């Protein structure tokens, strides 16, 4: 699969979230700092990313992503 | 406050797996109810109260007092 | 087509009979609401089975509980309603839809060994007058084409309507007011031909058509030789005869918001002066003479206006028809 | 055997049931054909001086030979609509209590356990 | 027959606004399943209850006992038990004020 397609799917999943405001959906988009998301909100974003481009993400690796670039790199590396 | 912080995330992940494993019930309503049971409870809870709620969540993950459908 | 007289029953009180607590229901009110022709879409105008009643109160006895409340009754009409009571006069005076008139009677209780009074449910004598079958009764002439005239002047197809009467239901036609709304008019029962043109589909039906409070005199606005009748009864002569009969029938009705329908206007054009002839017949005293100051052969000079049918031109014929429909619904 | 003027130890999560007062709650009248109030009927209840209907669930007097019995007069409140005003009953309740034909389901789930 | 799948099909055909089902185990001797139904309005909930009861009756189970619409007097609160299961129809606000599904899921963890 294309890594650019993975990044595009991650961006589409981030923009599809209704709790998140599409203001800074950059590669280093932090949850608690760039978006202001709690640990429950971080887990919700991780589930929402695993819902479309995912369903194989480990809980240990998804607990410390904190950036769309890290999530895109993890998705490219897992696939 | 809680028994552990990463244990709360593990419980949330197991709850998400169970809600994705839902069969007949409104799994979106199940996810919203789980969020309401987590967001409205795990904000500023005290240590003993968070311990009791963690025991309740562990029992719910066990699910011995009922199986959802 | 006739006038209806009904008895309205409201809420009734409850009972007991507990040592603790008390009575039950109360007495509801009688509401009258007028609705559009969509109320006549459901067949509830041939309903009459000696009126309708409302709910009663409750008691409860286990263990010391009081009762329920009463119930109010609303009486709907298919197309328009004029509401009067047993006082010999009407309080509400309208026939347009969404108009409500209420009569209140209640305040109920219960008998004697905890908290006291004797009674039963309440009632009132209501009188519903629809001002003809739908809005007005159309009596034509022996040139009448009122059905085709109404079909040509309105984009809405006419339907079958009914009224709360002891006789047959006359046919009704929809007219367009060019204001995102539509009004209704009524013709002779059964096959519409016009009451003056030797047809009412019955003698009792002719009496029902002639009993209408608001009458519309349809006549040929075209020339007598160009009228769609053989032999035509002349526009001036038949118009004068029908208008004289309508005015002499009641001077108050002549002074009321009654109009004469300008028909056979599908042959006429904008330059045919059909609207000019209608204006000259409406503004005058229904004769050759236009205005009379003191010596007037009629009961009243300068009478009401005329209604347009099979509309043409653009000099406000649709606006005039809408104003005529509004005046007819004003009653 | 909830007869006239019987005091009842109501088991419910209702605040008025939980409300202490000058006296504990006592019934006034019951919905029985005889003058004998058994478990599974509507009875009166004084909550802070307020009349209210309730259902007596679990008694102390000897009933059927195979049935169980508590040591008091346990009851759960009902609304004017008939619904349970309270939330839950801590004491377990007998399973045969629903077998009386009538309003049973609304209390059949709200209590903590089943006796 | 009228199984849990039939109940789900009836809820979907009746367009249940909120459905919450739980499979009751043999730990409690009350039923086999617990259903929570939140509908549009009291008339809508009553109509849904009547449709479900008519379907369960006229479908099958002639030998089974009849089920009455309980909470027919209470506008918000209603229930009907099945031959093996039980449904309760209330508002979602009424369901939350009951907090019944978590209460049905917490045998000893409420107050
Ligand atoms: C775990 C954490 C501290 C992390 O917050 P951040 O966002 O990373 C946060 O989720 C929290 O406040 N947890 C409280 C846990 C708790 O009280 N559980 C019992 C609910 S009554």
């Amino acid at each position: 699969l294309t890594l650019e397609g993975i990044q595009d799917r991650v961006l589409y999943v981030l923009k599809l979230y209704d709790k998140i405001d599409p203001e800074k959906l950059s590669v280093n988009s932090h949850f608690m700092k760039d978006l202001g998301l709690d640990s429950l909100d971080q887990v919700e974003i991780i589930m929402a990313m695993e819902d479309e481009f995912g369903f194989e993400i480990p809980d240990i690796d998804a607990e410390k992503l904190m950036c769309p670039q890290e999530i895109v790199d993890y998705i490219a590396d897992k696939k | 406050a809680p028994w552990s912080r990463e244990a709360v995330l593990s419980l949330y992940r197991a709850l998400l797996r169970q809600g994705r494993q839902l069969r007949y019930t409104d799994r979106d309503f199940y996810f919203a109810s789980i969020r309401r049971e987590f967001r409205k409870n795990q904000k500023l809870e005290d240590a003993e109260a968070r311990e009791r709620q963690l025991e309740k969540g562990l029992v719910f993950l066990n699910g011995k007092l009922g199986r959802i459908i | 087509i006739d006038k209806l007289r009904l008895f309205t029953r409201g809420g009734s009180g409850g009972m007991g009979y507990p040592r603790l607590g008390g009575e039950g229901g109360k007495g509801g009110d009688v509401w009258v609401v007028a609705q559009n022709r969509m109320t006549l879409k459901q067949l509830k105008d041939r309903y009459p089975r000696k009126r309708f009643v409302a709910g009663v109160g409750a008691n409860s006895k286990i263990s010391a509980l009081k009762g329920s409340k009463g119930k109010d009754c609303e009486i709907p009409v298919p197309v328009g309603i004029s509401v009067t009571d047993e006082n010999g006069k009407i309080i509400g005076e309208l026939n347009k839809e969404n108009d409500r008139i209420l009569v209140a009677q209640g305040g109920l209780g219960g008998k004697l060994l905890t908290n006291f009074l004797p009674l039963k449910g309440q009632k009132r004598i209501i009188h519903l007058d629809l001002k003809l079958i739908a809005d007005v009764g159309l009596v034509g002439f022996p040139n009448a084409g009122k059905s085709s005239l109404l079909s040509c002047v309105s984009h809405a197809k006419p339907a079958i309507a009914d009224y709360a009467f002891t006789t047959l239901k006359p046919e009704l036609g929809k007219i367009m007011y060019s204001d995102f709304k539509q009004i209704s008019v009524a013709d002779l029962p059964g096959l519409i031909e016009g009451a003056h043109m030797n047809k009412g589909m019955g003698h009792k039906f002719l009496k029902h058509i002639e009993r209408t409070r608001q009458l519309l005199f349809v006549v040929d606005i075209s020339g007598f030789q160009l009228s769609s009748h053989t032999q035509y009864r002349t526009a001036f002569e038949t118009i004068i005869l029908l208008t004289k009969e309508l005015e002499l029938y009641k001077e108050e009705l002549q002074t009321k918001p009654a109009l004469l329908a300008v028909n056979k206007m599908d042959l006429p054009d904008a330059q045919d002066k059909f609207h000019e002839l209608m204006s000259q017949l409406q503004n005058p005293k229904d004769f050759l003479h236009l205005f009379e100051k003191n010596m007037i052969p009629e009961r009243t000079v300068e009478f009401q206006h005329i209604i347009p049918i099979s509309a043409v031109t653009g000099e406000g014929i649709e606006e005039l028809k809408n104003c005529i429909r509004k005046s007819l619904d004003e009653q | 055997a909830i007869q006239k003027m019987t005091r009842v130890r109501v088991v419910d999560n209702s605040a008025l049931g939980n409300s202490p007062y000058h006296r504990a709650p006592r019934c006034i009248h019951v919905y029985k054909k005889n003058g004998v109030g058994k478990v599974g009927d509507q009875i009166l209840l004084a909550i802070k001086g307020q009349k209210k209907k309730a259902l007596i669930v679990g008694h102390c007097m000897p009933g059927p030979r195979m049935t169980p019995r508590f040591d008091s007069n346990n009851v759960v409140l009902i609304e004017d609509n008939g619904n349970p005003v309270g939330t839950r009953i801590k004491t377990p309740i007998p399973t045969s209590l629903r077998k009386r034909e009538g309003e049973y389901s609304k209390v059949l789930a709200i209590a903590q356990n089943f006796v | 027959k009228f199984d849990i799948d039939m109940m789900v099909s009836l809820l979907r055909q009746e367009n249940a606004r909120d459905i919450c089902v739980i499979q009751v185990p043999p730990e409690m001797r009350y039923t086999d399943y617990f259903v929570i139904v939140s509908g549009t309005s009291t008339r809508h909930l009553h109509a849904m209850a009547f449709y479900v009861v008519k379907m369960y009756k006229h479908l099958k189970c002639k030998r089974d006992p009849h089920v009455k619409i309980e909470g027919k007097d209470t506008d918000d609160w209603l229930c009907v038990d099945f031959g093996s299961m039980v449904i309760h129809l209330m508002l979602p606000e009424t369901r939350e004020i009951y907090e019944l599904e978590k209460l049905w899921t917490l045998r000893s963890y409420d107050d």
